[PDB]
Formats: structure tokens, C-alpha cells, sequence
RNA sequence: UUUUUAUUAAAAAAUGGUAUGUUUUUUUU
């Protein structure tokens, strides 16, 4: 950019691409599951 | 829920879902031969033509010598006596049907 | 459900046997099997 | 004909278990 607004402190995920993308391979159930959960949160929040 | 496997929701069974692969699935001449005779008249009709064409050449060649006698339009050359060597190649190819039949 | 991808609810459960019919339309008798279709499909082209 | 991936949960109050109701004034003339 070189250019914004500052948002608030809360307001900086800084790990979201993390679970946006794909999850890593070869993780244990609940890495996974994490993964899909969080996933899920977003996509409830975004829907509505 | 994916490819027609599944459970549409978790809640409501005593399982988690998790689907899982069967991992044991067992993945395992011609009989008329009028129409080739009718094709070989048909051929010769062809050569007939040709000839026809090779004659109307001829009366233009006939039509150029008596241009020039005349210096010394369009003619024809024969009007009827070619359909008699027309009838002598009849002939001609009636002989050679025949000895093709004696030959098979 | 993709499989890396969240899990909901059905959002719409009027799937009974209400017309108590197969309708004579999506049977075997009148259809070429050539490769399954699969829900990545159902989700690529939801319309068709 | 070669390979797969899919993982619900989950604790607190009242019902529910030492009911409850009672209980001390400064003037007569």
C-alpha cells in the first residue's frame, strides 16, 4: 500500500491466512479439526 | 455430504460421522455382385464420355484445318459414325467381359 | 462438504417422500454411466 | 488399469432435601 488508516490493535488477525488456505499435510486429528473449525467460524461470520 | 457419503449432520447419532474407504473394495465380401457389374458398365459410360470429349477435341481440330484450307466457327467431325466404332467398342468390351468371366 | 472444508446443517430438510414417486426421470434405465459426478462439480457449476 | 483425503461431545443454579412461626412497659386522678 504506503498508504492507510491504522486500524485497531484487535482488529490485525495476523494468522488468518493461516486457516484460509489449506491446512498443512500430515497433522495429528486435532491440528485438523482446528483447522476446520476456525474455517468454519469465518465462513458463518462472512455469511451473514 | 461428499460424493453421496455421509450423514447430513453429526448431532442426532451417537457417532462422529467419519467417513472412511472400504479399503477391501474389490475394483475390477459382398454377396450381389450385380452391383460390382453395374459399377464396371458404369465405368465404362465414363470411358464413353471421355471419349465423347476426346471426339468434340477432334472436331475442333477438323474446324482449325478447315479454318486454314479456307485462308488457303466451330465444326463437328463426326456426326454419326462414331456411334458405329461406339458400337464396335461394345463389342470390344463385351468380348473382354466374357473372356473375364471364362478366366474366373 | 469438501473435504477439508467446513460442516452445517442441511438448512433445508423438505426431502421426504412426499410425491411417494421415482418420477420416471433420474433412473437407470434411461441414463449413461461414464464417471460419477462428484460434488466438486455440484459446487463448480451449482446451476447445472 | 496407479493413490488418498472426511473425527458430535464436554458445565452451573433451582426442583433436591438441617420445613417453619413465634417472640422486652416514661407520667393518668
Amino acid at each position: 500500500k504506503r498508504s492507510g488508516a491504522t486500524k485497531r490493535a484487535q482488529d490485525v488477525p495476523l494468522i488468518k491466512h493461516w486457516y484460509l488456505e489449506h491446512c498443512p499435510p500430515n497433522q495429528p486429528v486435532k491440528v485438523r479439526v482446528s483447522y476446520q473449525k476456525l474455517l468454519k467460524s469465518h465462513v458463518m461470520n462472512k455469511l451473514h | 455430504s461428499y460424493n453421496g457419503i455421509g450423514l447430513p449432520t453429526p448431532r442426532g447419532s451417537g457417532t462422529n460421522g467419519y467417513v472412511m474407504r472400504n479399503l477391501s473394495h474389490v475394483k475390477k465380401v459382398q454377396d450381389p455382385s450385380i452391383s460390382e457389374h453395374e459399377c464396371r458398365r458404369q465405368i465404362e459410360s465414363k470411358l464413353l464420355l471421355y471419349r465423347e470429349q476426346l471426339l468434340e477435341e477432334v472436331s475442333s481440330q477438323h474446324s482449325t484445318d478447315a479454318a486454314a484450307s479456307d485462308s488457303n466457327s466451330k465444326t463437328k467431325s463426326l456426326d454419326e459414325a462414331d456411334v458405329e466404332i461406339l458400337v464396335q467398342k461394345y463389342r470390344e468390351q463385351l468380348l473382354k467381359e466374357l473372356q473375364l468371366q471364362k478366366s474366373t | 462438504a469438501i473435504p477439508g472444508g467446513p460442516k452445517f446443517e442441511p438448512l433445508y430438510k423438505d426431502e421426504a417422500p412426499e410425491m411417494e414417486d421415482w418420477n420416471e426421470f433420474n433412473d437407470i434405465y434411461k441414463l449413461i454411466i461414464r464417471h460419477p459426478i462428484k460434488t466438486e462439480y455440484r459446487i463448480a457449476f451449482p446451476y447445472l
